[PDB]
């Protein structure tokens, strides 16, 4: 019951380790450990069988097999129904008192979620059989008054400590192309036909560090690009990409808004493997990727998705829905001022968000033949409050980024008040 | 006496808690000696061919209806005995005396119980292999020990007991 | 060489652990650890065989099997020749010197025997393997002069602490009969033509716990009660007596003695199950085993056979010869004073016993719509030279309990004298 | 950056240490909990059956290359692979809190590469499992945990990192 | 010398006793290299497969004469060679030293002897596999070790030697 | 790269433990222990086998096989490459820092030569598989600078303390004879016709415990004596040699070189048993070998080869070179002055050596009807600078001793300088 600031697909979340079933359905067994004597319980592995737990929302889809070899694209799992790795557990009593000894088999608690428009529509739960858990403490006394105690709730606790680590996979039902050659500082792509059947992943690698703006011709549809996690220093050639087939992904930037006119300004590194996933197109008419290197601190844009704003020529409120990064990441809006230029001419507004909060930043776009070049215009420390309006140049292009502070709600509303 | 419990009438299953010995096996797995701060040492497997529960039904309660009312609600232990599981206990002996410590197995009890007037009317019992537990003491060849330590003639529990229930339906 | 108060029956007398042969026919073998060094020898069970040791003086009908069986119902012993169970010694030399470790395999040593009238026709000896003995000393000088010494003679010594427990198991020859429901405040039983036979046990359970009085019809034959050792808790139902098929058992009170004509006064509780042992009778003539719950201070002979004396109407001695109880537990007898009843009319006695020592008890046994009831007339600290006279009214009955103090004999004497 | 080596031209196989670790696999093998002064223990045996190696070959440098010309300079893990080897750890819970560890594997990482100019060219990938490392932390049930302790985005060395190397011929 | 015995006429098996080790066996099992604090543990299980008698056998004295005569009156080891049984050494290298040791197997020697005129006038010698024995030296790669430490030329005991004897009869 | 004083025939070197590859070619793992943890690698045989490690300069003849079989005839190695021997490292890191534990396999270095005539023909390495090498230390930095390092060369090198054992085998190609019945103070032994073929071996005990001359009747061919290690203290019979096959030999005294003209003076205790080597004599007369008891202080010639020396009938040096006894062994020279005998009649002598130093002993030999004597005549602390002469009687004869204190040399030279 929160805010999962990622795109559609499906994600695998480790929600920790030390998960056990309710009523000691996991009791290994108690040890009576007296004064100056010690006790041990072993899981000495004379037998490699482990019993995982399983439980799905959808059986014909995500069944079991399917759940495992999603956990082994995120993870790259191997065992999960046998294991080779003992634990045992030792505690002398001391000399004063007797020791009560508890051990219990545990579970890591892997989720696997189809993400769909801020919603959850299948889910399964893996539990894997895990290291087990001790309990030490003062022997209770036999005499102990029994208490008549109904049985709990059937179910888990965690006793583990608190994770939630989430971790991405290519969505196994969409096609993965290939650009075998690292690409230059400027490279098209034409998006094939299977395109039309449905959405694609594009793997590559970049020959040059640095920023890249990359986007579809006519910015349309939005983009989004992920990082193959694990994939930086294995193979490497110079003249071609290296596969380590790694489905596991973690998101940069992009949206699956499929009105959300955009490109993306990203941050490569040349020693990593990237992957744009493609929307389905449904279109005769070959679409293009094109990526291209950018000098200067159009850099200060680093790893956002940039909306182009339309219908910017009435005025009052001009809202724009789109999904929401997460606190500490960016959202960029472009600008072209409605009528012509020259210099003097400008127009009022003053920018807002409405759901989620952050910080602004207000960039006047120029040219050079050095590429392009962003010029603060100023900055704002509440986007919810804003009221200081401001004035621009009509005719000239201003790019606003936000970095959220306080995510509330899926999805971020900007406004660009337009005062006159 | 230990029939009187304040449930509704019904029949239930109970988890009698952990840690129960059972009469007069005490010594059946032997007992170790040793001596002059040695330290001593016994553990044991409850591979699934040795650990065998043991089944006390009544007329209601039958072998089957008992394990599956237990396996249902508390730890299934057929499953379980698969997986080979161990213990062990170790002490040292005093500087100069003899140690004596001899191992049993512990038991998990479980009881399948008929209500009728806040008394219990049939009592079903099964005594689910759990762990081990070891005893010791001191001695010299001549010391007298009390025969308590070598003999348990009820079964009874080294931990404190439990009255974990859940009402059986249909 | 010692007497055992027990009536016939089998019995498995738990001798101790720690015995092994002589001549290191058990020793498993020396380590010599050297000072700051640490020494250890295991038995990891690699194999989990185990070789028993057994002798019998009848082999034909104490057969090692037969002889397992018995162990089986007095210890529930389950394996006889095989073991999970790891024992392992581990020891650690001072800086200062080398030490040396022993290490033996061991036995516990179980004996069966047939024990009748005060003697034993049959005995065998299960040794069933132990674990272990250990023993650490300082090490020997290997330049310590050898000494030719004669090897000592073949058989067993004990190492362990000092154990003696005996159990008394069902005789698996004579049959068991049940009654199956929970005995009232009265109750009469018709014991089968089987009982012409052979000896049966009838196994029950009272309904009410309390006190009760058992017997024969002509308080003949006489009867011996046992306690079936673990049979309270487990499992139970009101209407039935649940059957454990425990073939341990615990000697409550009871005689062998043919004449010994007499009744059972003992304290049973219903959340346990008893056996009575109702000897052959070679008669065509049905028998019963009638039971009472008897309330009032009745329950003084707490756990006693009540034998009646016969042949008072004489003077001088008055001698019966009985099993002798165990130091501490009880034997009584009934007299009903030779005469007619007149409260002033009476008869000098002086009690005595002959073999063993003990405490007596006198008391005047009367009448009430609320049962019996008993009035002490004297106690003595001193029966084997009691000559303090007492005199008892004619027509009247009285029960002098005997609680035995010192066990010299097998049977204990009673004597009624006479005075006048 | 890591493509430039002091190198003359030509076909190298390099030992870069024992010690490392993959990238996202830290808890695949589950973790330990203990508390009050308990010692939790845990250990593995890396049967040739489960210890599998990883490639990442290039168009110059496949499989077969890479391991015949590790096998050839350094330690010959398809022979030693056929010996089961153990490893364990053990640590002790604190007096009045939790700990948690978990274990993984840990391997050598060889490197075939092809240099030319003074820079790697091609670079193929080897990694021999090896042994295991454990990392623990105490906690509560309250306290919030840094996710790089249960998280290895990229490979990595928890020793020292090596270039051992030897120059290919033919 | 060692021939004389106050032992009337006749033939006897005597136990020599438990320590036994073999002459230039001492390195066949191998040796054990630790530095720095480290523990090291050697250890071993004297299967029946490994764990093999020495019979010496004279005229009068054969190998079946020797192991029945044996095995009526000390320890069946025939029997007990069906049981596997473990023994281990552990020590403590020094903090800022080498520490070297190496394991070899004890054993029990039993003797046939003759008797004529209080002298021994045959003697058939047999070894049973018993446990181990470890023997350690604290080194640097330049020390100069006495080959005593490695090598035994002749059989010996490393406990007290002993003299248990029995006259046989027929 | 140094001498070797021991005759032809075949060796077993045991040159240490701690043996092993490098280039990490035998590392089995590194563990990373941090602060307040405790680390442990462990071989526990869960398979038993072992891989040994060959080199030989001769395939045909000193085979892995041939090898395995002389490892045998020396130390009695049981097994080749099965092992169920386990060892373990423990090590628990401080709580200051973290602890790096090293853990490498090792091998005993096992040298097998065939020497002839102070040179090495055939040689073959035996690499036995051992228990292990733990090398723990502060863990280093995962920050530290990687430094291109060149691989190191192809080879072995030792690890473990220094260790240099040497014991000699029965050569298996030449035949062993054996003297059935303990020798008396006189024996002698014919020599088979086999002795035309090969060399052969005579094993042979003494009744009596004392010091011996043994040689043929001509003093040719020179004799070798060697004591069976192990031989005493094991069976024995009063009146038959019971041998062990004991195979492995330490060499006493003897020579190999053909012309020198010899008998042998040992040592023999009559619990030990013997091997004396026979070269092939090439003849078709019969040799024999004649044993006889010396009583006598000629037992100071205490295990010595008594080289009788030819040609003392000129003037200048007589020079005669020999096999160097090891450092502290002796070598011994008879002569028989050359002249006839009447007590004034001298030559002046001088006595020196020349590759090998020594201390020398000058003896008078005498007759008795107790057999012979010596009579010492002077001393020598330096043999190799040596200018006092001295003047002997002519038909006399004296034995002159040298032991042997600096090796230098193979050989030994010995000169006779008669000055007059
Ligand atoms: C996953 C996907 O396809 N997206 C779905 C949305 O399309 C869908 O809502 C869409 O709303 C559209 C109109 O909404 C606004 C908005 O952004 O809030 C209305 C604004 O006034 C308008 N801005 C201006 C000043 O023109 C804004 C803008 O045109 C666009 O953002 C493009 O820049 O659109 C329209 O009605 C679509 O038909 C409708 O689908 C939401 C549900 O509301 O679900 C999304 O998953
Ligand atoms: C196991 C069994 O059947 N009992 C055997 C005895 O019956 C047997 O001895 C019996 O002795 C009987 C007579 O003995 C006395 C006695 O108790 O000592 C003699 C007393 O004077 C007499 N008391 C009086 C005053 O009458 C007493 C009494 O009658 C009975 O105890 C009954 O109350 O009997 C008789 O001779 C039997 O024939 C004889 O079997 C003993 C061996 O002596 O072995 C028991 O096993
Ligand atoms: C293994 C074997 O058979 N021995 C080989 C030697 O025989 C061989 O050298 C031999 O040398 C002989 C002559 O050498 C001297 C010597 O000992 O140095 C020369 C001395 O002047 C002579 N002494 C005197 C004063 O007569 C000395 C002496 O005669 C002998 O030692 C016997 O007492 O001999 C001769 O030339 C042989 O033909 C020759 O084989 C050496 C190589 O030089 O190799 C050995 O293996």
């Amino acid at each position: 019951q929160t805010i999962l600031p990622y795109p559609n697909g499906l994600y695998v979340i480790n929600k920790g380790d030390g998960y056990m079933r309710t009523n000691d359905k996991d009791l290994i067994g108690t040890l009576l450990i007296e004064s100056s004597t010690s006790g041990s319980i072993i899981q000495p592995r004379l037998r490699n069988t482990t019993r995982p737990l399983f439980n799905t929302s959808n059986p014909t889809i995500f069944s079991q097999e399917y759940t495992e070899a999603r956990l082994n694209d995120a993870f790259n799992i191997q065992l999960f129904n046998t294991s080779t790795t003992l634990f045992k557990f030792v505690e002398e009593a001391p000399t004063n008192k007797n020791i009560s000894m508890k051990v219990y088999n545990t579970y890591e608690k892997y989720e696997l979620i189809n993400y769909q428009n801020g919603n959850i529509d299948d889910k399964a739960e893996y539990y894997l059989p895990s290291l087990g858990k001790c309990e030490v403490s003062d022997a209770p006394s036999p005499q102990a008054p029994v208490v008549e105690t109904p049985v709990d709730q059937d179910g888990f606790i965690q006793t583990g400590p608190n994770e939630n680590i989430i971790v991405g996979v290519i969505n196994p039902s969409e096609n993965i192309e290939e650009i075998s050659t690292p690409i230059p500082d400027d490279y098209t792509y034409n998006i094939p036909t299977s395109i039309q059947n449905n959405a694609c992943y594009v793997l590559f690698k970049v020959n040059t560090t640095g920023v890249y703006k990359i986007t579809t011709k006519n910015n349309l549809p939005p983009l989004i690009i992920y990082e193959a996690i694990g994939s930086s220093n294995r193979n490497m050639n110079s003249n071609n990409l290296s596969n380590d087939n790694i489905k596991a992904i973690k998101y940069i930037t992009g949206l699956n808004r499929s009105d959300a006119k955009s490109y993306l300004i990203v941050s490569l590194f040349k020693d990593k493997n990237y992957y744009i996933r493609i929307p389905q197109i449904s279109s005769s008419t070959t679409s293009q990727l094109i990526f291209k290197r950018e000098l200067g601190n159009i850099s200060d844009l680093a790893d956002s998705t940039v909306n182009i704003l339309d219908n910017l020529n009435t005025s009052g409120t001009h809202y724009y829905t789109r999904q929401s990064p997460d606190v500490g990441n960016y959202i960029s809006y472009q600008l072209t001022i409605p009528g012509d230029f020259n210099n003097i001419a400008s127009s009022i507004f003053s920018f807002r968000t409405r759901n989620n909060q952050g910080i602004g930043t207000l960039y006047r776009l120029t040219e050079s033949i050095n590429g392009y070049n962003l010029i603060t215009i100023n900055n704002y420390s509440d986007l919810l409050n804003n009221v200081e309006p401001i004035s621009l140049l009509n005719g000239a292009t201003y790019i606003f980024r936000v970095k959220v502070t306080e995510l509330n709600n899926y999805n971020i509303i900007f406004d660009a008040y337009r005062n006159s | 006496s230990i029939n009187n419990v304040n449930l509704a009438d019904g029949n239930y299953v109970v988890n009698r808690g952990d840690g129960w010995i059972l009469s007069r096996q005490n010594q059946n797995l032997g007992g170790n000696i040793s001596n002059n701060g040695c330290t001593a040492i016994v553990g044991d497997l409850r591979i699934r061919e040795t650990a065998t529960p043991y089944y006390y039904p009544t007329a209601s309660f039958n072998e089957e209806y008992i394990k599956n009312n237990v396996q249902n609600v508390f730890a299934n232990f057929t499953e379980a005995s698969e997986i080979p599981i161990g213990f062990e206990f170790s002490k040292t002996a005093p500087s100069n005396k003899s140690l004596y410590m001899y191992l049993q197995y512990t038991y998990i009890r479980y009881e399948i119980i008929k209500v009728l007037q806040n008394t219990v009317t049939e009592r079903a019992v099964l005594y689910v292999p759990s762990l081990g537990y070891v005893k010791s003491i001191e001695f010299n060849s001549e010391e007298q020990i009390d025969k308590n330590f070598y003999f348990t003639s009820q079964d009874k529990c080294i931990l404190n007991e439990k009255f974990i229930y859940k009402k059986i339906d249909d």
